[PDB]
């Protein structure tokens, strides 16, 4: 699912 | 007899009192994500940043901070499901665990937990960090960083979690904003997978068919309200 991220 | 995974976010705490990690407009209420929430800011200025989870760590601790009704009914929903509940946070508080609900997976850490910067090891801390305060679990002792995901950093749990996702049958959000990935994205994955999905929040997230069921309002009137219904259908 990827790093920690916004938007 | 179904699988039920939650998944909460800051929402289910606002209520408790607690000084927020939502991110609004690149803040954390009064300071840069950029500066107390990445990796780079911890390289840029520990000592300020220490001196931020210092003073999170503390105000978590006080006496006016409580869980909430909110929190009180996921820890009855465990007691009711047993291994057939899992709950995820990306909340870094103990008010989840302090309502009663154990294996609490913190995919975003949690503020009483430290972490040696080079083993990785977490240990329980409940104190301020100092420069003199080291690891033992290293050859050298390095210092200790606050163990709270930053942004750009992996979240922790996520094996445990997309399985327990592909398995789930009711999957519900509470009090997440939506603007957090991975986490915004397990909706999807659930729905993937042949779960209902449930949206129990202040505000709407999502726009559309990703949340088949959900109810809007304060998180400790909304959330005891579905999970007593949804105790009373299980006799
Ligand atoms: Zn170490």
């Amino acid at each position: 699912g990827g790093a920690k991220r916004h938007r | 007899k179904p699988r039920v995974l939650v998944l909460t976010g800051a929402g289910i705490s606002a209520e408790s009192g607690i000084r927020t990690f939502r991110a609004a407009d690149g803040l954390w209420e009064e300071h840069r994500v950029e500066d107390v929430g990445t990796p780079e800011g911890f390289d840029r200025d520990p000592e300020l940043v220490q001196a931020f989870y210092n003073a999170r760590r503390r105000q978590l601790q006080q006496p006016e901070i409580q869980p909430n009704a909110a929190h009180l009914a996921l820890a009855k929903l465990q007691d009711a499901l047993g291994d057939r509940f899992l709950l995820v946070t990306q909340n870094c508080d103990n008010l989840h665990e302090r309502a009663g609900n154990t294996n609490v997976i913190h995919m975003h850490g949690e503020l009483l937990k430290v972490r040696c910067s080079q083993s990785g090891q977490a240990l329980d801390w409940t104190g301020d960090v100092t420069p003199e305060d080291k690891c033992h679990c290293c050859q050298f002792p390095a210092p200790l960083r606050p163990h709270v995901v930053w942004f750009g950093e992996m979240p922790l749990g996520m094996d445990e979690i997309y399985m327990a996702l592909s398995m789930a049958d009711i999957f519900i959000a509470i009090g997440t904003s939506g603007h957090v990935y991975p986490a915004a994205g397990f909706v999807h994955e659930a729905k993937l997978h042949g779960a209902h999905t449930v949206e129990l929040n202040l505000e709407p997230s999502q726009v559309g068919n990703e949340f088949a069921e959900k109810y809007y309002g304060p998180a400790s009137q909304v959330v005891p309200e579905f999970v007593e219904k949804l105790l009373k259908g299980l006799k």
